[PDB]
């Protein structure tokens, strides 16, 4: 019973979020300050931020209680 | 996330009918308590309603001057436990004043807003004999709100979907020339879009939205075309119709509120002090 | 309440658990931080690998937490030398605390006590990812952490080099020591102190440069060690296979950003090839 990764399915009832190695490319991340050195020796990008920022802002739009 | 959390499960109602069943029950079941345990000294729901208003805007008060400077998602935080701490409690069974510097204190330890208790009740305006006073109060009353909050702890708040509406908007929006111009404004109608029911009642994202073009609309600017092309809804118009209805009714929610008056908050003041001293 | 105590499971830093009727219970400053973190951030989580927070009450300054009942950890398994850990037995359990891992921080929750006292397991197999204490949100730049945490053994190097802004790394290095102590039965870096541990690192892996690491010289506690070459991973683990070493390099690198996530992880040859998992119901005992 060979394992084969399947992506996790959550609804988000909102608009589909670019993907995290898709922004730069998309020019999101001019709109975004830049991590510092510090912060991207420990990881720290600002994708990452951009990337939140815009989840939470797409997160159920679209949902009705 | 929001769209798996409790504030979505458990906390967004679906009308202000709702809202207010739940209060006036609250009310109804205090009065019920309170006369098997023992006359005119009841609030009405409606006066319940205002003092709640009057110790909302004092809780935002006492998160703006608190030093270390809270952040704002901490005051968000702590003005939604206040909200959900009063739908489902009387403000004469648990004091509004004590309440709300409780929802205070459990949202900087739940937002990680590192503060010890001697530096939170120094920013009292009070004796520091009141101040001990204050944080025992605090204290006892902290389980209670995390009880009557039913464990439900993390607050989704409109201003991180703000920052990536504004994002989105900077990036694929060239029709909105500089999107920074809506944010004051924006931010206003967050303001006022907080003193309402509306957090009880709509997503933070919704919330943010109809915030940014609250302020786009004030600016004369035509947003359509986001929602109908970037947010890709022109593929669903139904989508588009529920949206634009969402937000219409969280503008005539703001439209319609109505602040506290000085004299009927004194007034009703009075009448809570009197229902708390008796009893 | 409306569970009866049955027995005393043990105790903890925090809190002492005890199983009741089947459920653990992990009975001026008021709530307890830690117990408030693990409420909310499990009471916003929901996946088989995490472990269920199912009710919660308390009184007066404490708190008690309710938890589905674990009959055993990662660290009893590794350490029982009874028991024989196939390799499909040790992709099984990566798999569960990857999968817990990538849901995680899909939420964008760092757990930040990885390490395999962390990792229970029920009595069917499945991995839990538990003792959320530490855990802390992340993709926020205005929101600095501390770089003193997770255990040391499995403290990441950025955390060593003093890391107040990080991601998922941290975690994914600690799956690595964990992986690697599946491998080994024994900690794969038992350093006695953060200086003994980055010696241990660069001993083992190398020391990192500027190619593998480029702005590691700009983290605070930043100190300059002597070149080891290190050892080759297939020396280290014998019996590992290619994809196997090809996952613990990736686990293992240096710079945070190219560590792999466990999305990455997930997608990795190692998981999609021969042998498969175990199944659950077929994993050891102690
Ligand atoms: C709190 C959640 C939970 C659920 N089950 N469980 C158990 N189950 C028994 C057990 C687990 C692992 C290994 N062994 O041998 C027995 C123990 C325990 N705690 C007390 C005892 C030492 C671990 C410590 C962990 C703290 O989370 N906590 C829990």
């Amino acid at each position: 019973a060979l394992y084969e990764y399947q992506p996790l399915q959550i609804e988000t009832y909102g608009p589909h979020v670019p993907e995290l190695e898709m922004l730069g490319r998309l020019g999101y991340l001019n709109h975004v300050r830049a991590a510092s050195p510090q912060d991207l020796a420990g990881g720290y990008t600002s994708s990452l931020a951009c990337h939140r920022a815009l989840q939470d802002a797409f997160s159920g739009l679209f949902w009705q209680p | 996330m929001y769209h798996n959390s409790s504030q979505k499960r458990h906390w967004t109602f679906s009308s202000e009918e709702q809202l207010a069943r739940l209060r006036a029950d609250a009310n109804r079941k205090f009065r019920c308590k309170a006369v098997a345990n023992g006359d005119p000294v009841f609030l009405e729901p409606h006066e319940e309603m205002t003092l709640c208003k009057y110790y909302e805007k004092r809780l935002l008060e006492f998160c703006s001057v608190f030093k270390p400077a809270m952040p704002r998602s901490v005051v968000g935080t702590a003005c939604m436990y206040f909200k959900r701490f009063y739908l489902n409690n009387s403000v004469m069974e648990y004091h509004p004043r004590i309440i709300m510097l409780t929802c205070a204190f459990l949202a900087c330890k739940v937002d990680e807003f590192n503060v010890s208790s001697p530096q939170f009740v120094g920013n009292l305006r009070e004796s520091p004999l009141g101040q001990e006073k204050a944080l025992e109060q605090i204290l006892e009353y902290e389980l209670l709100l995390i009880q009557q909050l039913n464990f439900h702890l993390i607050v989704h708040n409109p201003y991180r979907p703000f920052e990536g509406f504004l994002i989105d908007l900077k990036t694929r929006y060239p029709i909105l020339e500089n999107p920074e111009i809506l944010r004051k404004t924006a931010d206003d109608f967050l303001n006022r879009i907080a003193l309402t029911d509306a957090y009880l009642l709509y997503t933070p994202s919704q919330i943010a939205l109809t915030a940014i073009l609250s302020s786009a609309s004030r600016a004369g600017i035509t947003m359509e075309s986001y929602l109908s092309e970037s947010l890709m809804l022109k593929e669903n118009r139904t989508c588009l119709s529920q949206l634009l209805d969402i937000m219409k009714s969280m503008r005539n929610l703001v439209k319609k509120y109505e602040p506290p008056r000085s004299e009927e908050v004194a007034v009703l003041k009075q009448k809570l002090e009197r229902c708390h001293s008796a009893e | 309440k409306r569970y009866e105590k049955l027995d005393f499971l043990g105790e903890g830093q925090f809190a002492t658990v005890y199983k009741a009727r089947i459920v653990a219970i992990k009975k001026k400053d008021g709530i307890n931080r830690t117990a408030l973190r693990e409420i909310k951030l499990l009471q916003e989580l929901s996946h088989p690998n995490i472990i269920g927070l199912l009710d919660a009450f308390g009184h007066k300054s404490n708190i008690s937490l309710v938890f589905d009942f674990m009959e055993t950890d990662l660290e009893v398994i590794i350490k029982d030398n009874s028991l024989v850990l196939t390799p499909s037995h040790i992709k099984a359990y990566m798999l569960m605390t990857l999968q817990g891992l990538e849901y995680l921080h899909q939420h964008w929750i760092l757990h930040r006590d990885l390490k395999p006292n962390n990792l229970l397991l029920d009595e069917n197999g499945v991995l839990k990812l538990a003792d959320f204490g530490l855990a802390k949100s992340f993709g926020s730049p205005n929101r600095a952490y501390t770089h003193q945490v997770v255990t040391r053994w499995y403290r990441a190097p950025e955390l060593l080099f003093g890391a107040r802004m990080y991601g998922v790394g941290v975690d994914m290095w600690a799956v690595g020591c964990i992986l690697a102590e599946l491998l080994l039965r024994v900690p794969f870096l038992p350093g006695d102190s953060d200086l003994d541990q980055l010696t241990r690192i660069f001993e083992t892996l190398g020391t990192p440069t500027e190619e593998q690491w480029p702005d590691m010289c700009s983290l605070p506690d930043y100190v300059t060690f002597k070149s080891f070459p290190g050892i080759p991973l297939h020396h280290i683990f014998s019996a590992a296979g290619d994809d196997l070493l090809d996952l613990i390099q990736g686990l293992f690198l240096f710079n945070p950003c190219a560590r792999i996530t466990a999305t990455q992880a997930l997608k990795m040859k190692y998981f999609s090839n021969r042998p498969g998992p175990t199944p659950g119901c077929q994993l050891p005992r102690p």
